[PDB]
């Protein structure tokens, strides 16, 4: 068994959306290049479902994209597009379907969430959030979907919402201490970790952890550097922060969170500097 | 969106 890191698209060195796809193997501690996605995509999302990498939404420098494309872990091909053009949307997996909420279509931010079923190749609309959010994070915790942070066109948000499938509505939970947009969101053990982001004035290195059991927020040792629009994932039980913008330059860094000694250390760096790129973890 | 660089 081995778990690989995948980084797709984003905003590159040359101040442009990019199509680059990189793979990190921790066993070899080595980076590899994969076939590039068919379209340059910044503000993009990415998920893993049945050994498939899904690149969702984004912004190609001209339009924000309905299109979604897939790679079987190789060749990249398009699948059924979303009902909404979504840039900077939250994406996650639940059961064996893909959930994508929020985003920006070029004129309005979205309360919508939708669901991709691969067995019928379909995107289905579901219940709307209370607040439209772009740059918000999506995660699954105890079989329930959480969407955190973002930006509604007016203020940066500390609001966190949770989805109730039995009613089709979202209910608010205890908000985060710091309003964050472009923060990385992941689930590690019994805590939802939110890393970095932007609070309206400063680029954040702060990290918060929400306890699934107690429903309470805590502050954690902050990352080695400020990161906004940084990827966050869990690989073989360790939390990883991926690239991002440090307030002045794009980042190559990938850093790991050590829970036993409670510290962050940069573990590796990619061949490209990216922010708001899609991140996913795939099991080999 | 927040602090994301623009093009």
């Amino acid at each position: 068994a081995n778990e690989v890191l995948l980084v797709v698209g984003g905003f590159g060195s040359q101040q442009s959306p990019i199509d680059v796809v990189e793979k990190y193997d921790p066993k070899t501690q080595e980076w590899s290049f994969l076939p590039s996605i068919t379209r340059k995509r910044r503000y993009v999302a990415s998920v893993s479902l049945h050994d498939r990498i899904y690149v969702i939404g984004g912004y190609d420098g001209r339009s924000r994209l309905s299109s979604v494309e897939c790679l079987d872990y190789g060749v990249w091909y398009s699948v059924a597009p979303m009902n909404v053009r979504r840039g900077l949307a939250g994406a996650t997996t639940l059961g064996d379907m893909i959930y994508v909420s929020g985003g920006f279509d070029g004129s309005r931010r979205h309360t919508s969430m939708e669901r991709y079923d691969p067995n019928i190749d379909q995107w289905s609309m579901l219940g709307d959030m209370q607040t439209a959010r772009e740059g918000a994070g999506l995660v699954v915790a105890s079989g329930v979907i959480y969407c955190l942070g973002g930006y509604d066109g007016l203020n940066i948000l500390n609001s966190v919402e949770k989805y109730d499938p039995h009613t089709g509505h979202w209910t608010n939970v205890t908000p985060m201490a710091t309003k964050r947009s472009g923060a990385g969101v992941a689930l590690l053990n019994d805590h939802i970790y939110v890393v970095g982001g932007f609070d309206g004035t400063a680029h954040l290195s702060s990290v918060e952890a929400y306890n699934i059991r107690t429903d309470s927020w805590t502050t954690v040792t902050s990352m080695t550097t400020p990161r906004c629009y940084v990827g966050a994932t869990v690989l073989r039980g360790r939390l990883y922060a991926i690239a991002g913008y440090d307030g002045n330059s794009l980042l190559s860094s990938i850093e790991c969170y050590d829970p036993i000694i409670d510290s962050w250390e940069v573990v590796t760096s990619m061949g490209t500097q990216r922010c708001d790129a899609g991140v996913c973890v795939l099991r080999e | 969106p927040g602090a994301p660089p623009g093009r």
